[PDB]
Parts: C-alpha cells; structure tokens; sequence
C-alpha cells in the first residue's frame, strides 16, 4: 500500500537541501577566488545521498 | 648494584628482533631497523596533517632518542654523539659529541623548544640552546630519566645513596626555574620472568614511560605499571603524587577474574582522563614493531578490593557503594587538577570549564549515592557528613529529598540547617 | 564575451538538462551572443535555454556544442524569438 | 642542474602549489610510449598525485613529432606539464618553441612565474645545454652528476651568450670549444627516471615497498643496456629493500604476506616460468657463449647438462613441474658446472618481490613481460599512427599489468615474452648462419628482408631485442670487434626499414667505460644531406624510418659519415 | 532517454515519445535539483578511477575539459564522470 | 518500470551495504579538526558535525560507517575493531550455538556484512589476525545456515520467528521463504470453505 504523502517533512528536507547546496556554491566561488575542500566533499557527499534517496521514494510512489 | 643504561620513553629493546622502537610518544614513535650493524632510523608522527614521516639511515645507531614537535633528539650513550633534528629541518639538524668520562654514559635526553637537555650516567648535566650551544654545563645525581613538555621539563635523578630522586623545572623562554629539586620518588624498582629481565637489562629501573601529562602535569608508568601523577604540582609545598590508575587491577576486573599474565599496559601519553596506552600482549613487555591503536582508559582508583570484587563474582561486579566511592574519589581529584590547570595554565579549549561543571556536577551525584547507602546504614551522623561534603546546594536540595526518603527527621533537620547555611 | 564566467552557467543550463556535452568553442560562441547584448541580458540565458531545447527537439543529436550547428540553431531561435516579439 | 635532486620534492610541492585545486583539473603528464623506465616513474608519480587527490591527465606519446601535436591541444586550465624519460637531451624549449615571455607571468620583484610550467625528465645524461640553462618554463632534473659536468660547460654557456676583439675572438672560440667538446657526444644513460622518482619520493619520505620495486624494475629495465649502471644502482636498491624490510622474518604463509626478497637472480630466461633447459636455451648469455647458434652448440648445452647430472628430460621439463629436491639442488649444480663451462658469470643477483600464496616474481622475468605486453599488447602515415595508438594501448595495458590484480594480465605478458624472445632466438640464429650482418669496418651493418618477423621488429622494442641478442653473439665471440652495429628491418605496407643504431658492449664477464653512440648524430647527419626520406619524429633519434629504396644509399652515405 | 522504432508501433513511438517528454518535465520544474534521470546505484564510491572505453575526444566536467584519448586513465569523482559512463565513452578507468 | 524486477521484493546487498554504512562506527581520528581557543566544516545536514569538528589524533570517535570508511581511504582515520568482532567473543558466540542448535547466537544482524566489509578494508586494525577471524565468521555462517536449514524443515504458515538471524541472512531468505509461505497460505485459503 501507498504511505499518505508527509509534505511537511518532505518540504522541509527539499529546503535544508536547496540551503546546503547555495553554501556549496557559495564555497566553492569562495575557493575559486581556511582552504579545505574535504568538509565541501563530506556535504557534497551527503547531499547526493539525501538527493537519492529522496528520488527512490518518489519513484517507488 | 645498579647498572646505569640509556632510557628513552617507551623505548623497547632490540631483543631477538634486529628492529625496535628508539621511543615512543604522542608526538610520534620512531622505530629503529637494523641493516648491517647501521641501524636505519624511522620517524612516525601520528599527527599526519602536522609532520610528514622521514626515516633516515642511521651509522651511529643513537640508542637515545627523544620526540618533541619542535625537533627530534638522537644520542649515542657510549659514543656522546648527540644529533638534534628539527621536525620542519629548515634549521640543518645539528650534531655533536659530549665529554663522556671513562664509564659516564647518556642515562636519557630530553628535548626543549629552544633548548636540549642531556643527562649522563655520572650524572654531569649539560643544557644546549636549540642551536646546540652549551647554555649551561652542570653535575648532579644521576638522571636515570628525561621529560621535558615544551618549556616545562621533569627529570628522575638516582644514585644508591641518592635513591629514588625526581627534579621539575618550568624553564620558559626565559626565567628558568625549578619546581622541584631531586624530590624524592614513591615508586618501587622491579626484582631482578626471562622477558621481563630482559626488558629490565634494557631499562634497569623498569619504568615503561616517563611522561608529562596533556595539560602538562608529571607523570609516569612505573615498573609496577601502577600509574602516578603529581597532583597540585603548581604548588611544591602542596604537591602529592597520585596512583591515578592501576593497570594491574583493571587488567584484572576487564579480565572478569582471570589472571592473565601474557597481557600487560605500555602507554605513550596521558590525555586527560583517559590514558593512551598500548597494551601489550605476549611474553614481551615491549610491544611488536607494527602498532596496534594505543588503547584509551579512564583512570580509575585503586580502592576497589579484589577480594570483594571476586566475592561479587562467585565480567567482574562491583558493589554500588564502592563505584559511587571510587566515583566520588576520581570526580575531586579531576576537579581539583582541572581547577589548577584552569587557574595557571588557562584552558588550551573552551569546553574544560564545561567540563568542570559537569565534573562537579557527578561529583555531587556520586556523593548523593553514598549519602543514600550512610541513609541505609541509618547513620545520620556519616548521612550529614556526606551533605556537607557535597559541593551544591542544589544538589543538596536532592540530598535533603534523599533524607526525606530515608525517613531521618534529624538527617532533615540538619539538611534544612545547611540548607539556610548555604544561603548564608 | 565572458565564456569563462558563462561556462558552468552553459554546463549546467545545458549538460544538467539534458545530457548534452557543451564544447568551449560552443561556449565561447554563446558567450559571444551574449555579449550581443552590451550588458548583461539574464533574459538571454532563457533564450539559450530555450534555443537548447529547440535544438534537443529537431537535432536531437549529442554533442551539440560544436556549434557549427547551434550556431544556426542560434539564428533559428532568434528568428523565433523575433516572431514572438 | 636546474632543480636539485633535493630540490626534487620542492619541484613536486611547486606543482602541487600549482596544480592543486578540487575545483579544476590543472596538471597533465606527458610519457615517452613504449618506454619502461619511464613506464615505472609514471605510474609512482600517479600513485604520488592519487594519494595528493590532485586531478591530472595521462597520455603516452610515441615521438617528439606527437609530443609537438599534443602541446598544441594543451588546455590553458592546467598550469604544469610533466615530461617522463624524455626530452631532456633535446632542446624542448627550441623543439617546441615556446617563449617565455610570452608564458611568463607575474614576472616582476624578482621572481619568474609562468601560466604553463614544464618539468623534464630524461634518462640519458647528456641534456641539451639551453634544455638545462636556456629556458626557465623548461624545469630540468638531474642526480647532480649533469650539474658536476656542466659547471665548465655552463660557465663557458653563460660566457659565450654574455659575449657578442681578437682577445674577444680568442675567448669566444674557447666557449665555442668548450661548448662543442659537450657537444658531438654518444648519448648515454647514467641515471633511471624511477631512480629519480624515487630519490623525491624518499625526500618527501613517501617510499615503500612498492615504489621500491617500481624502481627496481626500472633499474633492472636499464640493467641489460648499462649493466655498469646497474650494478651502481643494486647495491642501493638492497639497501633500500632492507631499510623497508618488514621486520617480521619466516613469517607463515598467507595470501597477505608480502615481501621483497634480495636473492639469487640467475641470467636465464624465465627459469621460474619456464622449463629450465629453455630457460638455458633462450638465454644469449648462454647462446653466445656456447654457441648454442649452432648445432655444436646445442650439443655443448647437452653435454653441459649431462655433466651437471640432471636428466635431460628433467631439464626440458616445466621448471613449476620438476622435482622439489632437485630445486633445491640447482643451486649448487650450478656453482659447480658454469665454472666447468666458464659460464659462472649466469649466477646473478636479483631483486624478487612475493606476495604469500600469489608468491615470488622476479624483477627480470617481470620486465620482460613488461615489454612483451609494449610489443605485442594489441595512407601508410595513417596505419604508422594507427600502430602507434596501439603501442600506446600496449602501454596502457602494461600499466594496468603493473597493478598487482592484474597478475593475469602480467601472466599474458609473460606468455607474450616466450613467443618474442623464441622468435628473436630464430631470428638471431638464422642471421648468423646467413652472416646478415656485415662488418664494414666503420660499423656492422645488417638489413632484414625476412618474412617472419619483419612487422615484430618494425616494433622498436622487438627491433632491439633481436639486436641485443646479436650483440651480446658478437660481445662473448672474442674475434668479433666491439664495433657499432645497424639492423635495419622493413614492414611491407609501410616499405620502409626501421634503422636503429646499436652501441657494441663487452661481454658479461667483462665490467671499461661503454661504448657511446655515434648512430644519432650520424643519421642526423645522412638525413640531412641526403635526399632519402627518414623519420626522426620518434623519442629515440637513433631509431629511424627510411624508405626501402632510400635505405641502401642512406647505407651507404652512413658508410661515407665519418661520425661512425 | 532520461540521459528499434521498427519493433514498436507507431502509436506505442508517440506514446515512448510523450513518456520521455513527461520524465524530462518532471526533471523541468520542482524537484530539478536531484537527477531524477540520474542512476539508482547507491553512492557506493565517491571518486573512482575512470578511463575511456572509447575515443570521444574532449569531454565536459564542473570546471574542466578532459581529453578521452584512447586508453587514457583518470581519478575524478563518480558523480562527474557518471554521466560519461551512462554515454559509455569511458568504463572502469 | 522505476522499480527493478528483483528489487520488487527484496533488497540488494548493496542496499544492506549501504544501511550498515548508515549504521556508525568508532575509530581513531589523526587530526586536531577541535581548534583550541588560542577552518572548513563538516555541516553535514543528516549526521552530527560537531563530533567530526571536535576530533583529535588518537581520539576515539563514533561517526557514520561510511563516513569512517571515507575516512580510513585516508591515513588519517583507523577505524575501532567492534568487541563482538574479536576471536573470544566469537568463539563464545560458536560455543553458544553448538549448546543451542535452536537458538542463534545474538549476533548483530549485519555481523555478515560488517565483518566482510571490515575485513576489506579494517583488517589492519584488528588486533587478533584477521585470518582467523575470517574462519570464525565462516564457522558461524555454517552453523547458521544449518539452522537455517532445519527451520526450512519446519516451516509453518501460520507466522515464523527468527531473533538473532543476520540482515542479510533474513535478504537473502526473504524471496523463497515469502514465496513459499505464500503458496502454502493460497492453498490452505482454497482448502478452506
């Protein structure tokens, strides 16, 4: 059976998502213009995780 | 009588190996491997992003060395031969030769941020800049062991009329002082099983690591593996060495009762509240040239009975009155170096005053468990004193509840006098 | 005009959307139609955009960076959008 | 000169200075195809940069003509171009033309910064004079020994450029001299590019067992062209196996264990992999010492072996399938009967790395796999370029053989290595019984219109092979002259013989200065004055391209030169 | 089509047609930030070893170009290079 | 379909993989990310920063097992050996399933899958020899399947219980034992009036 849809929290997720990917590009202008790149993989990493499995509950719905 | 060898902390002795670790510390461990009578030197630093590894071969075969971040000491005993290499190395790494009489031999060295501490059998001391200039030449006992924590330095001196001797000094960049001078040392040299005579041919006094601690306090693994530290230290008058962990018992109560004797403790260095400390497995004292993770333990107090522990037994219990005591111990002895460390040396981090407070805050409820068993004993007499050892009103609020679950009206009474006394 | 500053705007706008590998020279050719413009015309990025998916929809062929192609397509869009106006 | 051999770890922290960003790819590396030492400082140097996290491009490259190509598509993004075994004889800056000032940036305060920053390195000790000096983009490498015997040649260099009199005369015909004197001389290796590698690897103290073996493998890679270079560079490499040397000794065996073990590495070919009387037949050593070309010779092999006690058909038998006693007895068969041949010299020292149960390779029977995968791991212009984009896939997959998973891959690299050395032992054979080879007094010439064979040599390495066994025939026989010796080998579709020049050596027992190379200069010299088409796009000058017509009066102008 | 009309009927290539129309509009609008084209392998590794299975020439990244020169190996983050891989120009380094 | 057809019922290994690195892990960090009171940052917006902020060299800390793996590809992380994963503990857990052919040994449900991937990759940190290690889970698998094997013999419709049972044990199970019970429950329902 379908879950009900829960758009709070799904709202929520989408919103922290877009907000961590501006200040990844924010850091990333930073970087072009301290100077670690690993805490950017680490966010980076954890967004494509969040950004998957979001996209594999939305599919199986 | 005693034989004067070479000690370096942590050291471990060639033995059947060709190879073995020079020293051993936080700051780094450099093993040493034999290649045709030319001992090639490595130098680890556990500190990755800091120091970068640099192993260099080795004619001299310096049977001492010593770590610090600044730069790596090596010394030969026998030979004098003293090289002193920066860990940046920008500054060439300097060596010389010291004036080493028939029979005087290196006992240790000891490494400063702008100076280098050597200390020789005869016991004649010698002080040189990071520069390798001769800053001050001296005679003393004999300084069987070197530690020195950045400007901080504290040396064991010991001869057979001397006895056991330990000399502090908070030297600086300038001003050098003192703290203690060839003070002696409550410890107890080990009886001179093949491996462990072994080991203590290779360090006659048996001492697996002389260290200072991570804020900085005096410290050292003794032979009996019983750990000491100095505590209030700061103050000579005041200062007292503490057996803050016993190896031996908490080998024994993670044991769950079993004796195990191939087990043993080699710590590097000390961190607060928690020592890092190899423990070795196996007939060697010494641990294997691979190194396994240095293993974390909270100090812990020796006032536990093995008897009682084992009557427990019948993985090992202990009664909820004696952890809330060795608690309680431990949680005053933390506050008090905390407080000192605070006080002189600042805080290195913001969260030690935290800590602290919830130090003390554990303290009370450790003392809260104890006045709750005097409260069972029903005497109201050891109850009250444990209320007014507690360090909090508000944890003396919880303490007058206790008395009121106790059912005391004169614990209560006296718990509502000290009540109004503390808002005094 | 400004290729560099428009090229992870063309890589994104293009690549994210549809698969599509952007050559330089492509870029530099967009970078050149924006600078058609003397300021910057954000407007223009939709018209790139859509120029993009006009392309996707008749080409339908990958690597439309080249821009011997999208060059024409740039016309063609152009013209559309000069139809709309 | 220019970057010290301390300084080498400074010139990797500059390119990491450089080139070290997670936002863009900067660096790009440059290697000479189809070279081994090259091969191994490579792939150390993409271990250095995996572990930096630095992003960067591979490409192998054939000739200078490639290299050329390729710096024309360089993307301006990365800032540091890396040359691998390479370039360092030849003037790149004048070959490539590139200019300074042009690159330069940020040059003033006197400091010199370019957009592009070139780092060289070659393992041949002769390096073009503006390479070391001339160009400050150019970023040459070198042991120091180029340093020692350019101070005169840099001090007369900068003399001679600072001056534009008859005293003038005097002293601009003194730097000229000087400068010639360095000049019109045989190229000659002196150092590996792994050995350099590894020097800045152990600098930065980032050496290990495996970069040891890398440099082992190059050194062992060099060993039979400068066997005086390599006996230099084995007792460093031991005492770099010791230092690294795990401290645990007899460990029992598992699939973990690894090791570098310095044991005896007799000259045979693949005794390990193969049967031990082929491994005593495939060895030019041994041909050339018994003759073995012959039928006498065969014979001598046979009665050697009898002498030695072993059956024959023991011998002939998988060296993996005879008996595990008899192993054992080997060695001391061996000790007493190459001194009854006068053979002894095949008893040799030889780094052997294991690794529990997938156990113990050899560094030799490891590089010949090596250059078998180069050889053999996969108008007419394009089919040359077509065949060099397969040589620079036999490369890649030589590389991907280095990885230690793929000890298949190395197992067909092995395989490949006893077709090639079995038909360059045919080959060699059938050249002395036809006396190919000619003794012309100002070299030994020889040309191959042989079916079999013919596309094999038109590879470099195969060439060289086959080159290698007839002059190491020519070095054991005694009455044949330590003269420069020309093969000469014809593809049929591109018609056109591959003429490399080949230094004579003394013989094994021998170990006298090695014999330089006139052939480079030589055919320069014949090309330039020649109408004769020939190639000199390729790394190595000394090989060559001509037309099969164009050889023989290129031969015979070649003959004319007085540089042979 | 998120990244053999002879078998299909002509109505069933509409309708393929108007279902790859409809994943690229659910790509277009909300929820354009995650590939929803984008490959359902777990992150199992962020930076892999990449090479070309084939000689497509220069080839676009976040900030750079990169040649795809045959047999030319690479160490680039999966997530970049996983669209190269889903064209198949590069395979396993 | 958006669902893969083996995916419409059971889980990949990857898939159990990837929630055992969900799972978190201690280990031994090798730098001072904690500045002292005298810099890039985590921020991670589904775990903890503040523990991968505050980590100190040769300071033992819990963080997210494939952050930890993440880690250990570099030098600087060695990750802590579970003290279930250590020769004792497993013979311990052998001793209680020979004296308990029925019941499993509480082993965590991803033990399969931990000691696998920690035998890829933290072999290096156990203390104990890995190898032997290696013979104990493989001991403990056997034991396990036996069971598993006997329970397959008492199957029953109704409903089955498997406590100490592995993750990916129970994976790998689902698709036959599900379809089985499946077919038994339609066939008593057709049984039934």
């Amino acid at each position: 059976e379908l879950l009900p849809y829960p758009h709070q929290l799904m709202k929520r997720l989408l919103n922290r998502i877009s907000m961590q990917s501006q200040l990844i590009e924010n850091i990333s202008m930073g970087f072009l213009d301290n100077e670690s790149k690993l805490p950017l993989l680490c966010m980076e990493t954890e967004l494509e995780r969040l950004k998957f499995v979001i996209r594999s509950y939305i599919r199986c719905r | 009588k005693f034989r004067y060898m070479p000690f370096s902390p942590a050291g471990t002795p060639f033995g059947f190996t060709d190879r073995r670790y020079l020293t051993m510390n936080e700051v780094g461990y450099v093993s040493t491997v034999k290649n045709s009578e030319q001992y090639s030197i490595t130098v680890s630093f556990f500190d990755v992003g800091r120091f970068r590894e640099y192993h260099f071969e080795d004619l001299f075969g310096y049977d001492l060395c010593f770590l610090n971040e600044k730069g790596t000491l090596f010394g030969q005993s026998k030979t004098g031969q003293i090289q002193y290499r920066p860990h940046d190395s920008i500054h060439s790494n300097w060596t010389k030769i010291i004036p080493l009489q028939a029979g005087e031999r290196i006992t240790s060295v000891a490494a400063t941020p702008v100076r280098v501490i050597v200390g020789t059998s005869l016991g004649y001391f010698r002080s040189f800049n990071q520069f390798g200039v001769p800053f001050a030449v001296e005679k003393t006992s004999p300084i069987v062991a070197l530690t020195a924590q950045n400007y901080r330095v504290f040396s064991v001196h010991y001869s057979q009329f001397h006895g056991l001797s330990y000399s502090l000094s908070e030297l600086g960049t300038s001003s050098k002082r003192y703290y203690k001078r060839e003070c002696p040392l409550p410890m107890s040299l080990p009886n001179i099983k093949d491996a462990n005579l072994d080991y203590y041919n290779f360090n006659p006094m048996g001492i697996k690591s002389l260290f200072f601690s991570s804020y900085g306090d005096p410290c050292i693994f003794g032979s009996d593996n019983t750990l000491l530290l100095l505590s209030k230290w700061r103050s000579p008058e005041e200062s007292k060495w503490l057996p803050i962990l016993d190896s031996n018992m908490e080998i024994w109560k993670m044991s769950g009762g079993k004796e195990t004797t191939d087990i043993h403790v080699w710590p590097l260095a000390l961190a607060y509240d928690t020592l890092n400390c190899i423990l070795v497995k196996g007939k060697h004292i010494w641990p294997e040239f691979p190194l396994p993770l240095p293993s974390e333990m909270e100090i812990r107090m020796p006032v536990f009975v093995k008897s009682k522990l084992l009557e427990e037994n019948k993985e090992i219990q202990i009664p909820v009155s004696m952890a809330a005591e060795e608690e309680y111990l431990r949680s005053k002895v933390l506050s008090e170096l905390l407080t000192d460390t605070l006080e002189n040396d600042g805080e290195m981090y913001g969260n030690e005053n935290e800590v602290l407070a919830a130090l003390n805050g554990a303290y009370d409820k450790a003392l809260l468990r104890l006045f709750a068993s005097a409260c069972s004993d029903q005497n109201v007499e050891k109850a009250l004193s444990l209320a007014h050892e507690l360090k909090q009103d508000r944890a003396l609020t919880a303490a007058v509840k206790i008395s009121e679950r106790a059912e005391l009206p004169s614990l209560v009474k006296k718990i509502n006098n000290i009540r109004e006394a503390r808002y005094e | 005009i400004q290729p560099p500053l428009l090229r992870p705007l063309a890589y994104r706008v293009l690549s994210r959307k549809y698969g599509l590998s952007i050559k330089s020279d492509g870029l530099s050719a967009l970078a050149e139609f924006v600078g058609t413009n003397i300021g910057a015309n954000w407007r223009q990025g939709p018209a790139t955009i859509k120029f993009l998916e006009q392309f996707a929809a008749v080409w339908k062929q990958q690597e439309r960076g080249l821009f011997i192609d999208q060059s024409g397509v740039k016309e063609v869009i152009q013209e559309m959008k000069e139809r709309e106006k | 000169m220019y970057y010290g051999i301390s300084q080498f770890s400074e010139a990797y922290n500059k390119i990491l200075r450089n080139s070290s960003s997670h936002s863009s790819c900067q660096l790009v590396i440059f290697v000479s195809c189809l070279n081994i030492d090259a091969l191994c400082a490579t792939k150390m140097l993409s271990l250095l940069f995996k572990k930096q996290l630095v992003q960067s491009q591979i490409v192998p490259i054939f000739g200078y003509s490639e290299l050329r190509r390729h710096y024309s598509q360089l993307d301006d993004n990365i800032n540091s171009l890396l040359l691998v075994g390479f370039g360092g004889v030849i003037d790149l800056e004048a070959f490539l033309e590139i200019d300074p000032q042009e690159y330069v940036i940020d040059t003033d305060s006197g400091e010199q910064s370019f957009r592009r920053d070139i780092y060289v390195l070659d393992a041949h000790r002769p390096w073009n004079l503006d390479n070391i000096f001339g160009s400050q983009i150019i970023q040459c490498f070198d042991d120091g020994t180029v340093d020692d015997t350019l101070g005169e040649q840099k001090e007369a260099y900068y003399k001679l450029l600072e001056l534009d009199r008859k005293q003038r005369k005097k002293q601009i015909h003194e730097y000229e001299g000087v400068l010639e004197e360095y000049y019109s001389q045989g190229t000659t290796v002196v150092n590996s590019i792994s050995a350099q590698i590894y020097s800045l690897l152990s600098a930065i103290g980032e050496t290990n067992l495996s970069n040891l073996w890398l440099n082992i493998l190059g050194t062992t890679s060099l060993d039979i062209a400068y066997a005086q270079v390599y006996n230099r560079l084995y007792p460093l490499l031991q005492d770099e196996v010791k230092r690294l040397t795990p401290s645990s000794r007899n460990s029992v065996k598992t699939p973990d264990t690894l090791t570098l073990n310095i044991q005896p590495d007799y000259y045979l070919f693949l005794l390990r992999h193969s049967s031990l009387y082929d491994s005593f037949y495939y060895s030019n050593y041994v041909n050339a010492k018994l003759s073995l070309w012959n039928e006498n010779g065969k014979k001598r092999l046979h009665k050697m072996f009898a002498r030695m006690g072993i059956p024959l058909s023991t011998a002939q038998e998988t060296w993996l399938y005879m008996d595990h006693s008899i192993k054992r007895e080997l060695g001391i068969i061996f000790d007493k009967n190459l001194d009854r041949y006068g053979l002894q010299d095949i008893i040799r020292d030889g780094f052997v790395r294991t690794l529990g149960y997938r156990g113990s390779i050899s560094a030799s029977e490891f590089v010949e796999a090596l250059t078998a995968l180069l050889e053999v791991g996969n108008n007419s212009a394009q089919k040359l370029t077509n065949l060099r984009k397969r040589w620079v896939s036999n490369f890649w997959l030589s590389w991907d053989a280095l990885d230690d998973r793929k000890v298949e891959l190395l197992n067909r690299g092995i395989q490949l290595a006893q077709d090639l050395q079995r038909a360059i032992f045919n080959t060699g054979v059938a050249i002395l019984e036809k006396k190919l080879i000619k003794h012309l007094r100002i070299y030994r010439l020889c040309v191959l219109q042989d079916g079999p064979d013919l596309d094999l040599y038109r590879n470099p390495l195969t060439l060289l092979r086959l080159g290698n066994w007839l002059i190491e025939c020519c070095a054991e026989s005694e009455d044949k002259q330590l003269l420069p010796m020309v093969l000469a080998s014809i593809d049929e579709n591109t018609d056109t013989y591959l003429v490399a020049g080949l230094t004579p050596r003394y013989p094994r027992g021998l170990d006298k200065k090695p014999i330089l190379n006139n052939f480079s200069m030589a055919f320069q010299q014949i090309t330039a004055e020649t109408d004769a088409k020939v190639r000199i796009d390729n790394f190595e000058s000394s090989i060559i391209e001509i037309r099969r017509e164009d050889l023989s009066p290129f031969l015979e102008k070649l003959t004319l030169s007085g540089l042979l | 089509n998120g990244l053999d009309t002879n078998n299909l009927s002509h109505q069933e290539q509409e309708y393929l047609k108007e279902y790859c129309d409809l994943i690229t509009d659910l790509k277009s609008g909300d929820l354009v930030d995650i590939d929803l084209s984008g490959s359902l392998v777990p992150p199992s590794d962020v930076f892999i070893d990449v090479r070309v299975l084939k000689d497509a020439g220069e080839i676009q990244t976040e900030y750079g170009v990169f040649n795809l020169i045959k047999d030319s190996q690479f160490f680039v983050r999966q997530s970049d290079v996983e669209r190269l891989i889903q064209q198949g120009y590069l395979q396993k380094i | 379909m958006s669902l893969p057809a083996h995916l419409q019922q059971t889980f990949s290994p990857e898939e159990i993989q990837f929630i055992v690195e969900n799972e978190p892990i201690k280990i031994f960090p090798r730098i001072t990310t904690r500045q002292k009171i005298r810099h890039t940052r985590w921020q991670l917006i589904t775990t903890d920063d503040k523990a991968l902020n505050n980590m100190v060299a040769m300071r033992s800390t819990e963080v997210v097992l494939w952050i930890a793996l993440l880690l250990k590809q570099q030098s600087k992380c060695s990750i802590v050996a579970p003290q279930w994963l250590t020769t004792k503990e497993l013979d311990r857990k052998i001793q209680y399933e020979k004296t308990h052919p029925d019941r499993f040994s509480e082993l965590p449900w991803n033990w399969l899958v931990l000691a696998r991937i920690l035998f890829n990759k933290a072999k290096d940190d156990f203390h104990d020899p890995i190898h032997e290690l290696r013979g104990k889970i493989q001991d403990l698998r056997e034991i396990r399947q036996i069971k598993v094997l006997k329970g397959l013999k008492y199957l029953n419709e109704s409903h089955l219980q498997l406590d100490n049972l592995s993750l990916l044990e129970i994976n790998e199970l689902r698709p036959f034992i599900t379809e089985i019970m499946d077919k038994l429950r339609e066939i008593h329902t057709a049984s039934l009036t």
